[PDB]
RNA sequence: UGCCCACCCGGUCAUAGUGAGCGGGUAACACCCGGACUCGUUUCGAACCCGGAAGUUAAGCCGCUCACGUCAGAGGGGCCGUGGGAUCCGAGAGGGCCCGCAGCCUCUCUGAGCUGGGAUGG
RNA sequence: UGGGGCGGCACUCCCGCGAAAAGAUAACACGGGAGCCCAAAGGUCGGCUCAGGCGGUACAGAACGCCGCCGUAGAGCGCAAGGGCAAAAGCCGGCCUGACGUGACCCUUCCAAGUACGGGGUCACGACGCGAAAGCGGGGCCUAGCGAACGCUCGUGCCCCCACACGUGGGGGCCGGGCAUGACAGAAAAGUUACCCCGGGGAUAACAGGGUCGUCGCGGGCGAGAGCUCACAUCGACCCCGCGGUUUGCUACAUCGAUGUCGGCUCUUCCCACCCUGGAGGUGCAGCUGCCUCCAAGGGUAGGGCUGCCCGCCCGUUAAAGGGGAG
RNA sequence: AGGCAGCUCGCGGGGUAGAGUGACAGAUCGGGGGCUCCAGGCGCCUGGGGCUUCCGGUCUAACUCCGAACCCACGAGCGCCGAAGAAGGGGGGAGUGGGUCACUCGGCGUAAGGUUGGGUGGCAAAAGGGGAACAACCCAGACCUGGGUUAAGGCCCCAAAGUCCCGGCUAAGUGCCAACGAAAAGGCGUCUCCAGCCUUAGACAGCGGGAAGGUGGGCCCAGCAGCAGCCAUCCUCUAAGGAGUGCGUAACAGCUCACCCGCCGAGGCUGGAGGCCCUAAAGAUUGGUCGGGGCUCAAGCCGGGCGCCGAGACCCAGGAGGGGGUCUCUACUAGAGAUCCUCUGGUAGGGGGGCGCUGUGAUGGGGUAGAAGGUGGGUCGUGAGAUCCACUGGACCCGUCACA
RNA sequence: AGGGUGUGGCUCGAAAGAAGUGAACCCUUCCGAAGGAAAGGGGCGCAAGCCCUUAGUACGAGGAAGGGCGAUCGGGGUCACG
């Protein structure tokens, strides 16, 4: 049971049904191919097991988790007083953890818990690389585990 | 009435009899033929493979053909034991009034559509069921698949039959 | 046709009885408790006792207590949006949790 | 001492029940002896009520064994459902797969009275 | 309101099911009820245990009374249906009238989310009944048995009557009961029109088109039997599986500021499920004539009597005088 | 200064699918034992009826001794919104009360693009990309312009991208169909998996012979000399045979039914299910079909794989507007600016700003014999519109502020 | 069938539009967002193909500088083809 794990919004939000788009309204995934993190536990998992027909889901490790947050733009860094301040270096990390985040003083010193809506591209090399369907059960959506990690280096 | 209209479910059961009046007697009457406790070897069945409902036409029909092929072979009281199983428990009803009240400016088209009894059925819920077997010797073997095979051909589902 | 909207319609199997529980009132225990105002409840209806009984869209809800009336309680519930006070007779409570 | 065994008042209300057979009391619990008086039987001191104390472990009560009942655990057998998904199959009835959950009956074996508050015995 | 009419009442109220194990939920859906009855069938206190069966007793019998054994309810509880009830909510007795005056709150009707009546539940003050007592009792074991404004009338203590004051008769007022609207959230109400008229409606019928195929026409399986014997030369019961869209129904999608509505005549074309003409085979095929199966739509299929017809019956012939579509 | 459209844990509610029937109420098919009456036959036997007992079997919308998935109440936690966009309270203006289809769970119905309910989603009020065309199905929510990557679907030509790869099947032009067009039955036509039984101690098929005798026994019959009306059942035997089929025949007879020999020398036979195809399989609104061409180790079907093309979806650059936070200037019913964050389909409808026409009070105010109007053409503005140029024309007309 | 767009042909162009203080068109260098190769070399698969390196290189919307030639462009009418 791996700590952390990245869940990736892949199909849009239109006649999707009233129960499943307010539960991805919580999880932060309001349109496709954005991406969030959360740690594993049994309040989230009820979660995914509802709009697991939208998302695809997994453990991430080292690879997947530092090309997450090295992804952000300019309005997609974290809330930096809002504004989604796209991080780049440490100089917006030396004056915005002081308020809730702690430790947290070196890009390298980024590794525990919380994110925003990291924005992400549709996967290079086709999302029916190997596939024909993000509608199938398992086939494209629901969880995947260790594979979620090749498809963001793909995004 | 042809029997593509009775062969599909169309609704629940209709068994009870006491908030049902005026059902017509079924036209099978002797389920069990044959000398039953005699010595058999063989105890082959007949299966069914859908789900469906048999009219109590099909199921008399079924019956008479059957009864003659091995009463015609050996003798009645001999050794065989013919049984059908089922019993027409549901009640099937028409909307009759498209005859006479569909014409009187009465309740007729689909005004006061709740249909009257007709006749009854066997419903078959599951799949697989027993509807006929018959038990004869070793030296009978032959006869016997002969009679369940002309049986099975006055019946709406698609059967098999099995030996044991 | 539309169905007839009487105290007791449409509850042929809620207030059934099952055979081991058939009897004028079997559990006193239940009845030596003095609910205090703030306690919690569950609304569950006492088929053989006729008196003070609720209704049957309440059966199986969870009420909070807010005074006494007599030998009969005070139950604040919701239903919707809505709060409703109902005044209970206690062989129809059970405390919560 | 002790602890548990009856008794009085209980809680749980068959794993605690019902029948049959057996075991056990110099106290306690009972049957038991009798009716002037309080009270009493649409007749009966049977019952209720009052006053007693010779006799007994035969009843009740408590414990033990065996039959059935009941609640569980294990094993053999019969039947079988369902929330989400797909430009899946099929003419349809229905069925298969992916992610998520189970249930009912019948046989066989093994157990089966726990417990709170107070005056007699060991 | 599966057009309207005739019928019925799904027009007020109650129970079960429909109803998919919270709540809400429709049908000219299914199975039925109420519009009252009771001075006890109401209140309380005490005693008792019911239907059914077994053993013993004169008349005595399955079923009279008596003596015993068993009996979880298989009875009874005014009336539909459902629920509830055993030292009772049932049966039998004693004493009673709480089926009480005044004044509140809450539930249901009426989910969340407005809402009249009706019904029910919990109480305060005053007074009773029954119990040794705790206490139980504003009807019936629980869910049906009911009705606005204005007007009249009764009950109950006072308030008012005038361009001034006082008095008598008489009127009016506040609070509660009764007199009724069942089309039951309340108008005081018969037909007819083919002599008819207006505003509309394809929200809605008739002809015609669409969907469906019970009915209608045709095909296949099976094989009870009959055919001297022999199921399949020929016929083919009881059942089962389909097709067509040429009948009649069902639905109400299109047309209501219009798609001229039967039959006939005239003229054109198409389908094939073959009546004749062409080819092949079987036969209970000697020949002639028959009967049946398969291919095949190139050609043909006429004249009259009767009826508005269509269908149909009939006359004299014919190789045959087939059957359908095109709004 | 909290709120709940979602989930988890805790604690509770429920009688549906299923399952049962000796747990109640109804239905419902057979057998064994015991008791009784009636009828028949010679105390017994057989049949019918009623009661009881035991064993097995079939059902229920208005049955339940049981009982899921699932849904719901409350508490805490998580998740999201919130002091910029704000639970509860007050106020102004509406429109709507004909719905419809797809998927899914039902009631009525033979059904229906029928009718009537529960849940979700489109359309209504939704463009664009696919489905030949298509309100409703699949992808997906369009502020404007350019670049990229994908979804649904497709890749022989029409037509962007595969005359792509491996293992098999079909011979009918079957097929080239998500929603859309075929059943029971028959086929060893061909392709495949399971059973069972015979095989080098010579299988299956075939071929020559033995292919049979007492006897053609027989009962009944002129005779059925298997096979016309009932039927037994014995060895001269061993490398061989049964007391024995269908034909038939007035009757025979005979071929064939069954067992051995001889040959031969590799596997054979009978059931079960599956794939594709064939028959079943017949119409016309008139004239050929998968959209058409056409396609046969496929351009079809079955089991898999690989790469590409392809939306306004998602990513990127530039531009525009609305809202909000923070600031500057101005005799301000309003203008002019700077900066940071976020949002962008729309009918009924509610709200904010502007353009244009005719007249009135003013005015830094103006213009004219060269005005207004007309025709064609430049430029500015998203736009309603404004303004200019050339020609025509012959006397009136405009900018700004406020009002009607 | 009819309008909008792309590429061309022929025509009108005095003014009100740009332009000799330089229209239009050609060369060179530089920066470059999202995205992003192939040839060559090596390895794997029966095969279509894939993996490491080449390499985030060549390129890529837009943007900035210079040189040459030098007088038309924007706009209007109409026709052909997608």
């Amino acid at each position: 049971m791996n700590e952390l794990i990245g869940v990736i919004r892949i199909r849009g939000w239109a006649a999707t049904p009233w129960y499943i788009q307010d539960t991805l309204s919580m999880l932060r995934l309001k349109n496709a191919f954005n991406a969030m993190i959360y740690p594993k536990d049994s309040s989230i998992q009820g979660m995914l097991n509802l709009v697991s027909s939208y998302v695809t889901w997994g453990e991430l490790n080292d690879e997947g988790l530092r090309l997450l947050v090295s992804k952000l733009e300019i309005s997609r860094g974290k809330k930096v007083n809002e504004e989604y301040v796209k991080d780049k270096l440490n100089v917006d990390f030396q004056s915005f953890v002081e308020s809730i985040k702690d430790g947290k003083l070196r890009l390298n010193k980024l590794d525990e818990i919380f994110s925003l809506p990291i924005r992400l591209h549709p996967p290079k090399g086709g999302f029916k690389g190997k596939v024909s369907r993000p509608f199938r059960a398992g086939g494209e959506f629901g969880y995947r585990g260790d594979k979620i990690n090749e498809l963001i280096r793909r995004m | 009435r042809p029997g593509r209209c009775y062969r599909k479910f169309s609704g629940p059961a209709y068994t009870r009899r006491e908030y049902i009046p005026g059902i017509p007697m079924p036209k099978i009457t002797k389920f069990v033929m044959g000398n039953v406790n005699g010595d058999y070897d063989y105890e082959l069945r007949l299966i069914t493979t859908e789900k469906g409902q048999i009219r109590h036409n099909a199921l008399e029909a079924a019956r008479v053909i059957a009864l003659k092929y091995l009463s015609k072979k050996l003798a009645s009281e001999q050794n065989f034991a013919l049984v059908v199983t089922k019993y027409p428990h549901h009640v099937i009803r028409e909307n009759k009034m498209m005859a006479f009240a569909g014409a009187d400016r009465l309740q007729d088209g689909m005004r006061l559509s709740f249909g009257k009894p007709i006749g009854t059925a066997a419903r078959l819920e599951k799949l697989g069921e027993l509807v006929m077997y018959v038990r004869v010797k070793k030296e009978h073997l032959e006869a016997a698949k002969e009679a369940l095979k002309i049986a099975s051909s006055k019946l709406p589902i698609r059967t098999k039959i099995e030996i044991s | 046709v539309a169905r007839s909207k009487g105290y007791r319609s449409k509850t042929r199997k809620l207030l059934e009885k099952k055979v081991r529980e058939k009897g004028a009132i079997p559990k006193l225990s239940l009845l030596m408790h003095d609910y205090s105002q703030g306690e919690y409840v569950v609304v569950k209806i006492n088929p053989s006792i006729h008196k003070g009984m609720p209704h049957r869209r309440y059966h199986g809800k969870v009420g909070l207590v807010v005074g006494k009336r007599g030998k009969a309680y005070e139950v604040k519930v919701n239903i919707g949006d809505k709060e409703r006070v109902l005044i209970v007779r206690p062989e129809h409570l059970i405390p919560f949790n």
